[PDB]
RNA sequence: GGAUAGUGGCCUACCAUGGUUUCAACGGGUAACGGGGAAUAAGGGUUCGAUUCCGGAGAGGGAGCCUGAGAAACGGCUACCACAUCCAAGGAAGGCAGCAGGCGCGCAAAUUACCCAAUCCUAAUUCAGGGAGGUAGUGACAAUAAAUAACGAUACAGGGUCUUGUAAUUGGAAUGAGUACAAUGUAAAUACCUUAACGAGGAACAAUUGGAGGGCAAGUCUGGUGCCAGCAGCCGCGGUAAUUCCAGCUCCAAUAGCGUAUAUUAAAGUUGUUGCAGUUAAAAAGCUCGUAGUUGAACUUUGGGCCCGGUUGGCCG
């Protein structure tokens, strides 16, 4: 579980974009800072600054479906709710 | 360049001699918008 | 979209579920096979 | 070619072609390992205690608690009296039964201090105002009536998006449903799943019938630390308890605010905002648990900074002249392959645009302005301050007794009152099918300031030229960007969008919500202009267009702009045939009468200044 | 000799100079309590074991001791150290790694409930007591069993006078999820078992989680958005390092379950004792001597004869 600091524009390319960009997050226990991975766009409005996300490893990769080098920590939950349920309009994220 | 890769290996298995499904306009699409 | 406060006390009619759903597959898969092309296709579009 | 030499580690000769072109290691012994875990935990446990030094509720603490029932058939008074029953003190409820809304409750069982605030139900903005100041919101639910569809859920969602601290849900009406506990549990889980939809962190809504569970709420308010809100805690905030007005001038005086200070810290030189009153400057502060006064570095009260002066088809009407309306346009071809300037001379540009701040980067000065207020704060948060503020006399008719309605005091940062053109994020509210234009008067609450605004809608797609397409109407599905002039907020505080109407129970029609994005003047919004016409006659190479123009001078001046059609066929004009707009043209293909002749031409928009809202 | 309940360098006085080790002593690390055991299955193995049983140790850190058969005891005392409580400012009281509970930590863990009715234990003792234990609440850790429909008639499509599918066609039967007299149950209740009464015609009492170049099971599907110095020009087609930009349809698998993350095991003969490899792909010391280590030619009562009593198949019954 870690505190998000800022969100990066690690974009596929310039304007004609496959939007998969994510954030810079500091883990709360060891104090180390890592780079995260969020799913498809429309979840970036959920993740503001200082939301205390819960993130897990990304791990498996093919030659498609996400080929971003240098990221291995997908974000599973933001502000203690979810990202699957928050994207599919099951619940709502409280604002800080 | 995902569409370039998926076609490139597909006629390779013509020459190797195995079954492969014939294509349409979903070949290089994200089949699932993610979480 | 929101769950009702007192809820817990096109449209196509639903498929059967459980044991009766397997009855639908067994009828569909092989008893009286509907479309036959010699290789037993399973999901065509506009023919 | 030749077969290469191979080795796992590179050869010494090969390093010479490459290269020519301290702290010793440690093996941790157990006692060093055992000491380091002790040293990091002992530093951790000091961090928890020192962060909890704000809430030893004997002298220096005040937890701000707001009871917000959601049903009109639910009184916050009995909710409060049921919770105070578990402190084994009956006299505290006797002293507050007559007429009180602000309670300084001292608890001797848990050694805590609570500030209890009950908002007025007749005003939706008052409910919104009392809750953002607090550190805890208690949502009172009903066991007998369902939540209001257009009133109760709107209270939750309005609090949901503007920022909320920690929360506890309670039930006081569970006796009304059938007395068998199997029936009370069936309705309790229904509310548990209902509250989980809105507030997902808590998977248990509390019943006030059981005195242990009534104490479970009562302990949790006093003991568990409140969750912080970034925008509120970055500027400081003061809850008033006593207000007294003195006379020093025939037109203004000083209010004596006796209250406690929480947040980040206050300075004598900074400004202040009182909700639904406006912005003012500091006069004097005093410390009781030294004396600091506003020196010559005061921020002056003026909406425009004076020191900045040194730095889509349209049908054409025959009486309307195409010359006079189309002078401020440019004839570019691509939205992503064009150039524009921000300092262009235009009569449509506001005269006070020169008097506007041209801020370079948002996040750098946003980070800069925080650490300045961290070290340049005199009134430390978690103290008692006698607040002497400057105040015009004719507003005393609106201030009321602080023991009945809340009277907040909000600190401000550097250059808050000075304007800069900003862009807001905007997402459509749920079940809002009403379309709105980009010029309708809209009242927006961002951070704490409430302003009337008519911003310009746009799309948030990235562009290298920082030029975007304008939408006449709000986009019904995706997030939009609304760009306007407003006083800047350096906290990226969330914003809520609404408009007043007395038809509803509330004087609020919620439009949407969003966040403070940027103070951007490099971003310019452009509009495409299309004027249509009917191709009247056709030949082998010459087409005559009717209702494209109505004067022969319009045809001659508009010859340079390349001609295209909505079907995607380009061309050029040839000559002016008639006076009423008949003119010859040439095209690459043969077009029929159902096609339309159209032009592509582009302009600028300059947004309108903001005004604060009252009432 | 002293000391102990008692042997003994356990301690003391003197006198000897020994004791362990390349068969790994000694030192160091262990995110190490040991074991019965757990997962993984072609075999051997690899990994795990804080945790329902047995043994050890500790009751914030050390030390000292009273009482007693038994204690270096902490729901005993004394002192020191570290925390910390009360006040009348003189003084007093502490120890939840017992049961509930709370703070802090973290990815990560429940009620400040009922009772000694059972199991056993303690006492002066059938009787008192027991947060030991049991009952219940929370509980998708894990495990067992299997609801979400079955049948008939009419009209079409068949295989072809007897057999299946289709339909906004139709008909009555059956039942528990629920509510609930009562009774069983229980220390008393809840719940299960039994049951008077009510309780099914689909938007009822409506099942989800994933997946479709191969793995691999499942598309010669659809719509919309943005770009093309590409063809054509009423429409469109194609590309689109948009690594498909956003949605939908269809199909497949498992099923009251399903997906993801980390660790580990199988696949794996990538730890190879069974059972790898070293010319050219990782890898044969530059060469020889040589101690431990490992390994070490063949050879000494073999053969024949006698009878005895057994367990297996049968010609036999």
């Amino acid at each position: 579980k870690g505190i998000v600091l800022e969100k990066l524009g690690i974009e596929s390319k310039q304007p004609n974009s496959a939007i998969r960009k994510c954030v810079r997050v500091q883990l709360i226990k060891n104090g180390k800072k890592v780079t995260a991975f969020v799913p498809n766009d429309g979840c970036l409005n959920f993740v503001d600054e200082n939301d205390e996300v819960l993130l897990a490893g990304f791990g498996r990769k093919g030659k498609a479906k996400g080929d971003i080098p240098g990221v291995r920590f997908k974000v599973v939950k933001v502000s203690g709710v979810s990202l699957l349920a928050l994207w599919k309009e099951k619940k709502e994220k409280p604002r800080s | 360049s995902a569409k370039s890769f998926i076609l490139r290996k597909k006629e390779l298995m013509k020459r190797r001699g195995r079954k492969v499904a014939k294509d349409s306009k979903f070949t290089g699409r994200k089949r699932r918008h993610r979480f | 979209k929101v769950h009702g406060s007192l809820a817990r006390a096109t449209e196509k009619p639903k498929k059967p579920k459980g044991r009766a759903y397997k009855r639908l597959l067994y009828t569909r898969r092989f008893v009286n096979v509907t479309l036959v092309n010699g290789k037993r296709r399973m999901n065509p579009g506009p023919s | 070619g030749h077969k290469s030499y191979k080795s796992k580690h590179a050869s010494k000769g090969a390093l010479k072609r490459l290269y020519k072109g301290g702290k010793p290691d440690k093996q941790v012994s157990k006692l060093q390992r055992k000491n380091k875990a002790k040293q990091l935990r002992a530093q951790r446990i000091l961090d928890s205690i020192e962060n909890r030094k704000l809430f030893e509720g004997k002298n220096g603490a005040a937890k701000i608690i707001t009871i917000v029932p959601l049903v009109n058939d639910l009184d916050p008074l009995d909710i409060l009296y049921k919770l105070l029953k578990c402190a084994d003190d009956e006299g505290i409820m006797v002293q507050e039964v007559d007429s009180k809304r602000i309670f300084n409750v001292h608890i001797k069982k848990f050694k805590s201090n609570l500030k209890i605030i009950i908002p007025d139900m007749t005003n939706f903005l008052n409910i919104l105002d009392c809750a953002k100041v607090a550190d805890f919101v208690v949502f009172g639910l009903s066991g007998v009536q369902e939540v209001d569809e257009e009133f109760g859920e709107q209270i939750i969602r309005a609090l949901e998006l503007q920022g909320i601290a920690s929360y506890i849900g309670v039930i006081s009406n569970l006796s009304a449903v059938h007395e068998k506990e199997k029936f009370q549990l069936d309705v309790k889980q229904s509310l548990e799943s209902y509250f989980k939809h809105f507030f997902p962190s808590e998977e248990r809504v509390y019943n006030l019938e059981k005195n242990s569970d009534a104490l479970n709420v009562l302990r949790t308010l006093c003991q568990r630390l409140p969750r912080s809100i970034n925008w509120r805690d970055n500027r400081g905030y003061v809850v008033a308890d006593f207000v007294d007005f003195v006379e020093t001038s025939p037109d203004s005086g000083d209010l004596v605010i006796e209250g406690t200070v929480r947040g980040i810290g206050f300075n004598a030189n900074r400004l202040v905002h009182i909700p639904d009153f406006g912005d003012f400057q500091l006069n004097k502060i005093e410390k009781i648990s030294t004396v600091f006064e506003s020196n010559m570095n005061r921020d002056t009260l003026d909406e425009y900074a004076p020191e900045g002066t040194e730095d889509d088809e349209i049908e054409l009407e025959p009486s309307e002249s195409a010359i006079e309306r189309l002078k401020r346009y440019r004839g570019l071809k691509n939205l992503y392959n064009c150039d524009w300037q921000v300092d262009e001379k235009d009569p449509s540009s506001p005269a006070e645009w020169k008097r506007l701040l041209r801020i370079g980067n948002y996040k750098n000065t946003k980070n800069r302005i925080i650490k300045e207020t961290k070290n340049e704060a005199q009134a430390i948060a978690g103290d008692r301050i006698r607040m002497f503020i400057r105040f015009p006399k004719f507003l005393l008719e609106k201030i009321q007794d602080p023991k009945q309605l809340l009277f907040a005091v909000y600190g401000l940062l550097l250059h808050e009152h000075k304007n800069a053109v900003v862009n807001f994020s905007l997402q459509r509210w749920e079940q809002y099918d009403k379309p709105v234009p980009s010029q309708e008067p809209i009242v927006v609450q961002y951070g704490v300031r409430r302003y009337t605004i008519q911003p310009l809608f746009s799309q948030g797609s990235n562009s290298p030229n920082n030029v975007h397409k304008y939408e006449r109407f709000l986009h019904p599905d995706t997030v939009s960007v609304a760009t306007c002039i407003a006083p800047v907020d350096f906290t990226q505080s969330p914003a809520i969008f609404f408009k007043p109407s007395p038809t509803d129970a509330k004087n609020i029609e919620l439009i949407g919500h969003g966040t403070f994005l940027n103070a951007d003047h490099s971003r310019i919004l452009a509009k495409r202009a299309i004027l249509t016409g009917h191709p009247f006659r056709f030949h082998k190479t010459v087409v005559t267009v009717r209702y494209m123009f109505f004067r022969p001078e319009d045809v001659e001046w508009f010859k340079s702009i390349p001609l295209f059609t909505k079907s995607g066929r380009s061309g050029f004009i040839k000559e002016s045939l008639g006076t009423h707009g008949y003119f010859k043209a040439t095209f690459d293909g043969k077009l029929s009468a159902q096609d339309v002749v159209a032009m592509s031409l582009y302009k600028r928009m300059w947004p309108m200044p903001s005004l604060p809202w009252n009432g």
